């Protein structure tokens, strides 16, 4: 049904937002956002972030942030 | 120093900002604005008062305080503002007019940003409209926000710190979760692995009664020091106020200038008179009679008219 | 509730602050925590 | 102007949680279920379903009001003062009275 998250009902019958279904947390009892997305983890070429984003690992030290984890100004490398 | 939840960030998307704009007030006469958030300015991450940095709630998986130079807070609404002072839980700056005022950590590739949708106006005191206080003019009674840090416009408190679960701190290794603590940290734990559980562990340790994540949440101790009553925090079992801090930028009666407008031309005539007028910005020309009524009358003039 | 008189205490120092507000809390309906609610601008405010 | 304050919400993940009442202006919490909610480190309670979640809010003066604020009288029965300046003869005289 449509419902609070105007999208997919997970198999215990609570409403869940398919906005949440690739985001890596079970939301409900069962079903749970375990069906598949794609989520490609590029080759090295492209840094990864945390949230598993693909971004070019040249603008590790760019002085702007390529994913909203902020992991390219990691002190580490930059 | 705490993480707190904003309707707007850098991306466009609501998110977790470390720096979180909990309240806003405006009523300086001058167009400056305290802003109160969830970062802490002057500070040292150990919570000494070095006044040219400043420390919030670490971003990542193992939550700790870290710092920056206070240089790095851009407070900004249609354009960028002159800060004019901090401290702890608040900033003080002057901001053109705008509907929304946006704080934000320009920390290059670690820029982050709050936004309110609070709306800001070039209000001004006395009863001529101005762009920027003139010298030709004169003091009258206003109200603005001292500069001086030191100076308390009140005080708002904190509680100890609830529980902050990590999804980081559980893996489900064997097909039963696992409590994998960051290293030497007094991490506490909770979780009705089939029946209500919990303990504190410094150290890997293997749970028992349940299979997946959902039923186990983890933290630590980090009760050492006090969060913001923001709801961006759950609460403490017990939220009972812990002291208080005082608010700084304490709202103080001083002077300000105001406009004199060319002196008005008046014409005399039979029981009545003309006023010549001629006002650049709003002007509330405002008159009574002294009779029994009074006859009030207002109107805020603009340009040349009588 | 909006109007002038919206919070009202015999001393501004005081704790025995009495208040009509139409305030309304809303179901956390967000998957991130939070306590949506909304009430009547203040109505002090609205008066000036 | 009330500075509205919501206090940090408090869970009993897998029990009641009692909607008792408080001195606090407007003091109007109310209590919600299945609020299952994550904070930024992820998922925040010990059930999946009857997590039950108190909500809070009251108002109190915001702190500017020590300058901003109003206060409404009641006002009878004015009384007129006046200030005299009395002159007569070679002597001048200053005076006040009710
Ligand atoms: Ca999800
Ligand atoms: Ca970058």
């Amino acid at each position: 049904a449509k419902c609070e998250p105007s999208q997919f009902q997970c198999t215990n019958g609570r409403c869940i937002t398919l906005l949440w279904k690739c985001d890596g947390d079970e939301d409900c009892v069962d079903g749970s956002d375990e069906k598949n997305c794609v989520k490609k983890t590029c080759a090295e070429s492209d840094f990864v972030c945390n949230n598993g984003q693909c971004v070019p690992s040249r603008w590790k030290c760019d002085g702007d942030p390529d994913c909203e984890d902020g992991s390219d100004e990691s002190p580490e490398q930059c | 120093p705490y993480l707190g939840f904003c309707p707007y960030c850098r991306h466009s998307a609501p998110c977790f900002s470390p720096i979180k704009i909990e309240n806003v007030w405006d009523e300086s006469d001058d167009g400056s604005i305290r802003i109160q958030v969830s970062a802490q300015f002057g500070y040292d991450q150990a919570g000494t008062a070095d006044v040219t940095k400043f420390r919030y709630m670490s971003y990542d998986h193992d939550h700790d305080i870290k710092e920056d130079s206070v240089k790095k807070i851009a407070i900004s609404t249609s354009g960028p503002c002159r800060r004019l002072g901090h401290k702890g839980y608040f900033l003080l700056a002057q901001c053109p007019p705008g509907d929304s005022v946006t704080v934000s950590i320009t920390s290059g590739a670690s820029e982050n940003s709050c936004t309110v949708e609070k709306k800001i106006r070039r209000k001004f005191v006395g009863r001529e409209e101005y762009l920027f206080p003139p010298v030709h003019g004169k003091l009258v009674k206003c109200h603005v926000y001292d500069h001086l840090k030191e100076t308390s416009a009140g005080y708002i408190t904190m509680h100890r710190p609830g529980p902050h679960a990590y999804k980081s701190y559980l893996e489900e290794a064997s097909g039963e979760v696992y409590i994998k603590p960051p290293s030497g940290k007094n991490v506490t734990y909770e979780c009705k692995c089939g029946d209500y559980s919990t303990g504190i562990v410094s150290t890997r340790t293997k749970m028992n009664g349940c299979t997946k994540a959902k039923q186990c949440i983890a933290y630590k101790s980090d009760q050492t020091k006090w969060v913001y009553n923001s709801p961006d925090l759950i609460r403490h079992t017990d939220h009972s106020v812990q002291g208080k801090l005082h608010i700084p930028f304490r709202l103080t009666p001083t002077f300000c200038p105001v406009p004199l407008a060319h002196t008005p031309t008046v014409t005399k005539w039979f029981k009545g008179i003309t006023l010549h007028l001629t006002a650049t910005r709003p002007t509330l020309l405002t008159t009574r009679k002294l009779g029994l009524r009074a006859d009030a009358t207002a109107e805020w003039i603009t340009g040349t008219t009588s | 509730p909006g109007a002038f008189g919206d919070i009202q205490a015999s001393s501004l120092d005081a704790t025995d602050i009495v208040a009509r507000t139409d305030i309304r809390l809303l179901k956390p309906s967000v998957k991130n925590i939070h306590v949506p609610y909304t009430q009547a601008v203040s109505g002090y405010e609205m008066w000036k | 102007k009330f500075h509205t304050v919501i206090p940090s919400p408090q869970v009993k993940c897998c029990g009641s949680l009692e909607c008792k009442a408080s001195s606090k202006a407007d003091y109007t919490c109310r209590v919600f279920g299945g609020v299952y909610p994550f904070m930024w480190g992820g998922a925040q309670c010990f059930c999946d379903s009857e997590n039950t979640q108190l909500s809070e809010a009251y108002v109190e003066f915001a702190p500017d009001c020590t300058i901003d604020h109003a206060v409404a009288l009641k006002v009878h029965t004015a009384a007129l003062k006046v200030g005299l300046r009395i002159v007569y003869g070679n002597t001048t005289a200053h005076l006040d009275t009710f």
